């Protein structure tokens, strides 16, 4: 719910507000963030996310989220986070775009 | 071993049917090893083979054979010189491995007769009669005592039959218990806490329960473990109390004794290099 | 002796919240001496008795021997080496699942919060200069209880 | 009639050995008896006296199956002292136990009980 | 009575394939009866074992690793909690938060207010349960219990 | 049909204390009594005496005792 808190949650910042510039959380990424190319692609990925978001309104106009799917996504992340002994206050190791394509 | 604890016996009580006694400082595997022991390991006689003649009685002949199986005999002086049946050399049976036993009976009288234990007869010498009836002078003896009634049989029925009885031990039928029931009780006040009382007032106290004779009811101790058992073995009749007692701990050194032997089978024979 | 993660000498708020509670486990609410800290602990009261009023030391290590890795336990009885404080009173093994403290703006990481799992039985200990000692993975943690104080 | 022979519960039979040993492939010093008809009577007893002995990292016992005469004892001991001899011992033990127990019951019995015989 | 029919039955109808239903992606059979109670008696926290009990416990158990796990309590006397025994019995390493919904707490806002952890919940990780209860709704024909993920 | 020689439960020999009971209810209507002279304590014991039924007795008045 709300478009602001979807917004919020989901978009990408570049303008980095002053708390540890792109240097928290993401590691070597701080060196991405003078990309044009990169900027364009994810603010192309959030355009995605709009239209889903808008067909997905469609398909379920009662708003229940509920679905049968296969994987679980989520229990599987777990999964990966818990075999792998990821710290989640540790700095990140992962480049956006590698996730994206 | 040097962690071997000697234990320790007390007899409280004996009687010509009960023995009551404390065992003390041991483990209460071995109480419970024992107590089992006193029901199915000790060996006695009882009948096992019985043989119909004539039977005009008005019980069919598989319940008056369940009835007197399941009849007391007292074995206590021959039950160790008797063999085992299947040990025994002889075909069928003989003098060696069991004792007859022979019973006749009509109703030539007016009046219903009875049909009893003292009128079963052993073939063998009376060195194993039945238990009721013999070198008395019981204060037990009450009106009939017949011990038991096998049927009872109107003018013109008749009873002839054969019965062999054959040593035993009680894992293999219950006519062969050695026991008319076998009281075991261990740590009287709950101080070690196996069991948890809801309400611990509802509860009453019995006769090893008396320490604290006050109702302040169970005082707790942690760093305890189980100790001094209290038995009451009562006895069938078949076989005096404390011989119960005598030969289950034999049967049991037996037993152990033998396991023990295969196990150094195991090590002259199949040379132990398996582990 | 034990390489010393963390060590403090608590005093007992409570031991009784709420009251839902149980038996043969009690919940504590405690504070600590440096009162900068705080502590919630479950502990098996049937064998240990505290009592409310009194201060009761604690320390917290991820070793016994030396100074170094032994989580691959059975715990082995046979092990004679004096590198146990041993002369504590209750002792608890157990993991770190969980820690908690504010990670949003700027400098954030302000004290801290962490949660542990002695075998089911619980806690929580908040802090700050007790950070470099927290994790979410990792398993070895033992909690000693000492001396009860005067 | 398809119930078994009474007897079978307890006599052995020709062609089963009393006890066999079987080596553990998981972990080193430990092993498995198996022994045959022979139930908790033996099998409780015998998981206790190994218990008690203080070189023994693990002891315990299983009886597979009810309605089948056999029990497992699996041991555990420091990489020093063998199996089998605390085995051997933890019989020798109980039958010395046992023996003084029963030396101490009848010697309690020559107590001036006048009901003896 | 061939070979053909035996290999047909093996991989297709075998009962242990038949653990989840296509009916509604479920189990379709679970821990029912006493065990059902007998568990959540036992994952209680204020259960502890002494040597002796755990050791036959651990007797029981087939697939069990062959090393025994440190008891939670270490002094005076070494205990292992319920949880701690119940944990070996869990295969692999599966991972489930919740799934439990039992009437304890305060359904809507307990959790809300300080997760004073009330050990209500349940939470497995790595394929060790941390903390909570067992019951019909983690052990049952549930959509999300612990038989469920381990399938 | 006749009590059983030694109580179900635990084994104590019973069918010895039948003739005795029917006479000390004839003496006394005391079957808390009677059945505490006969020794029979515990209740598995008590039971077994106490519920029986004879049905013998009325089985025995046919005639035909004969076939
Ligand atoms: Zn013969
Ligand atoms: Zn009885």
């Amino acid at each position: 719910p709300s478009n602001k808190a979807f917004e919020k949650k989901f978009r990408f910042d570049y303008t980095n507000e002053r708390a540890l510039r792109r240097t928290l959380q993401e590691d070597l990424v701080k060196d991405v963030l003078s990309n044009a190319h990169i900027q364009n692609e994810l603010e192309r990925e959030f355009e995605r996310m709009r239209e889903d978001r808008e067909v997905l309104r469609v398909i379920f106009p009662t708003g229940d989220s509920k679905v049968v799917l296969p994987c679980n996504l989520l229990r599987m992340i777990w999964n990966a986070q818990k075999i792998f002994h990821i710290n989640p206050r540790l700095p990140s190791d992962l480049h956006p775009i590698k996730v994206v394509e | 071993m040097p962690y071997a604890n000697q234990p320790t016996v007390r007899i409280t009580e004996l009687t010509d049917e009960n023995v009551k006694f404390i065992i003390e400082n041991t483990d209460l595997a071995v109480a419970n090893s024992i107590r089992r022991v006193f029901i199915a390991e000790v060996p006695i006689i009882a009948i096992d083979w019985v043989q119909i003649d004539a039977n005009s009685s008005v019980l069919h002949d598989e319940f008056i054979a369940h009835r007197l199986g399941l009849i007391p005999l007292i074995s206590d002086d021959i039950v160790d010189k008797l063999q085992y049946s299947r040990d025994c050399t002889c075909e069928e049976f003989c003098p060696e491995c069991s004792v007859e036993f022979t019973l006749d009976v009509r109703c030539n009288e007016d009046q219903t007769r009875h049909v009893t234990s003292r009128d079963l007869i052993s073939n063998s010498p009376r060195v194993i009669p039945v238990t009721s009836r013999n070198r008395d002078n019981d204060p037990n003896d009450y009106v009939e005592q017949d011990d038991i009634l096998i049927v009872k049989l109107r003018k013109g029925q008749e009873l002839r039959l054969r019965a062999y009885a054959k040593k035993g031990f009680g894992k293999e039928h219950a006519k062969w218990n050695p026991t008319a029931g076998v009281a075991f009780e261990y740590d009287p006040d709950n101080a070690l806490r196996h069991t948890v009382y809801p309400k611990p007032e509802e509860w009453p106290k019995s006769e090893y329960s008396e320490l604290d004779e006050d109702e302040s009811q169970a005082p707790y101790d942690p760093n305890g473990k189980p100790e001094r058992f209290y038995y009451n073995v009562e006895s069938c009749g078949s076989l005096r109390p404390e011989t119960i007692v005598l030969s289950a701990l034999s049967g049991l050194k037996k037993k152990l004794s033998d396991l023990q032997t295969q196990l150094s089978h195991e090590i002259q024979s199949d040379v132990l290099t398996i582990n | 002796m034990a390489g010393i993660l963390f060590e403090d000498i608590f005093d007992v708020k409570d031991i009784d919240p709420e009251g839902k509670k149980f038996d043969r486990v009690s919940r504590l609410h405690c504070e600590s001496e440096s009162f900068k800290m705080d502590l919630i602990l479950d502990v098996n009261i049937q064998i240990y008795p505290v009592d409310l009023g009194d201060k009761f030391r604690l320390v917290i290590a991820s070793t016994l021997y030396e100074d170094g890795t032994l989580d691959d336990g059975e715990y082995n009885p046979t092990d004679d080496r004096p590198s146990r404080a041993d002369q504590f009173e209750y002792v608890m093994y157990g993991k770190v699942y969980r820690i908690e403290g504010d990670e949003t703006s700027t400098e954030a990481a302000t004290r801290l919060s962490a949660y542990v799992s002695y075998g089911g039985l619980l806690m929580r200990l908040q802090g700050d200069a007790n950070n470099l000692h927290g994790f979410e993975v990792d398993s070895r943690v033992y909690l000693l209880m000492k001396k009860l104080a005067f | 009639m398809n119930a078994p022979p009474a007897f079978e519960s307890f006599l052995l039979f020709e062609g089963e050995k009393k006890i066999t040993i079987n080596k553990d492939t998981k972990v080193p010093n430990a092993c498995l008896f198996t022994i045959n008809k022979e139930d908790h009577t033996l099998g409780n007893i015998i998981k206790s006296q190994l218990l008690k002995d203080p070189q023994v990292l693990f002891a315990g016992y299983k009886v597979p199956h009810p309605l089948e005469h056999k029990i497992i004892i699996r041991v555990q001991t420091t990489p020093d002292y063998s199996p089998q001899e605390a085995f051997t011992n933890a019989i020798t033990d109980l039958i010395s136990e046992l023996s003084l127990l029963e030396e101490r019951f009848r010697v309690a019995i020559k107590d001036k009980q006048e009901g003896i015989e | 009575q061939s070979l053909e029919t035996r290999a047909e039955i093996q991989e297709l109808a075998m009962v242990p394939r038949m653990i989840v239903t296509p009916q509604s992606n479920r189990p379709v059979m679970g821990i029912v009866q006493d065990t059902l109670t007998a568990v959540r008696k036992f994952t209680k926290r204020d259960v502890f074992l002494e040597r002796g009990e755990v050791m036959n416990l651990l007797m029981f158990l087939s697939t069990w690793d062959g090393k025994v796990p440190q008891p939670a309590i270490l002094k005076p006397r070494p205990l292992w909690t319920g949880k701690q025994i119940f944990s070996l019995i869990i295969p692999g390493h599966i991972n489930c938060i919740r799934t439990h919904s039992t009437h304890p707490d305060d359904e809507d806002s307990g959790p809300y207010k300080h997760i004073s952890p009330g050990d209500t919940k349940v939470v497995v990780e790595n394929g060790e349960l941390i903390m909570g209860i067992l019951c019909k709704k983690s052990l049952g024909t549930s959509a999300g219990s612990l038989v469920h993920i381990s399938y | 049909m006749i009590i059983p020689v030694r109580c179900f439960t635990c084994g104590k020999i019973v069918g010895n204390k039948w003739e005795a009971y029917l006479g000390l209810l004839q003496a006394e209507y005391t079957e808390g009594d009677a059945l505490d002279a006969l020794g029979l304590k515990r209740y598995c014991c008590r039971r077994m005496l106490l519920a029986h039924v004879d049905l013998i007795e009325k089985l025995l008045n046919y005639a035909p005792l004969e076939k």
